[PDB]
């Protein structure tokens, strides 16, 4: 079964927030 | 389909995947793929980046879905201390504390797990 923890690990983690904001702009 | 899910408004979606920084026009394969967006915070992800199955992809689009970090238990409506041990349904991706399921769970289930909403349907 999946948990919040296993789901976090499965994705490999978010890209940097600053890099996300540079693209949105 | 749950009462609080129909009732609560949804955030403005951010049109960039939080994992690959791609868009609905480009995922990690540089191919189009619609984003899934969190109803609470508006952040988004490609289902491929979320590692969704085809079932999860088709089902969460119709629901008031929450991202991994916003997810609250569908019974007690809280995140709780043991939020890391909250189970995610393998059909609808809703979260449940083990103690908040019916029947309550004391040991972590093995293999696929389907929540009490999805089992009868
Ligand atoms: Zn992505
Ligand atoms: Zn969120
Ligand atoms: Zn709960
Ligand atoms: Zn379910």
């Amino acid at each position: 079964a999946r948990t919040k923890q296993t789901a976090r690990k499965s994705t490999g983690g978010k890209a940097p927030r600053k890099q996300l904001a540079t693209k949105a702009a | 389909s749950l009462p609080h899910e129909k009732d609560k408004p949804v955030a403005e979606p951010i049109p960039i995947c939080s994992f690959c920084l791609g868009t609905k026009e480009q995922n990690r394969e540089k191919k189009p793929e619609e984003l899934i967006s969190c109803a609470d915070c508006g952040n988004s992800g490609h289902p491929s980046c979320l590692k969704f199955s085809p079932e999860l992809t088709v089902r969460v689009k119709a629901l008031r879905w929450q991202c991994i970090e916003c997810k609250t238990c569908s019974s007690c409506r809280d995140q709780g201390k043991n939020a890391d041990n909250m189970l995610f349904c393998d059909s609808c991706d809703r979260g449940f504390h083990m103690e908040c399921c019916d029947p309550p769970l004391t040991r972590m289930p093995k293999g696929m797990w389907i929540c009490q909403i999805c089992r009868p349907r």
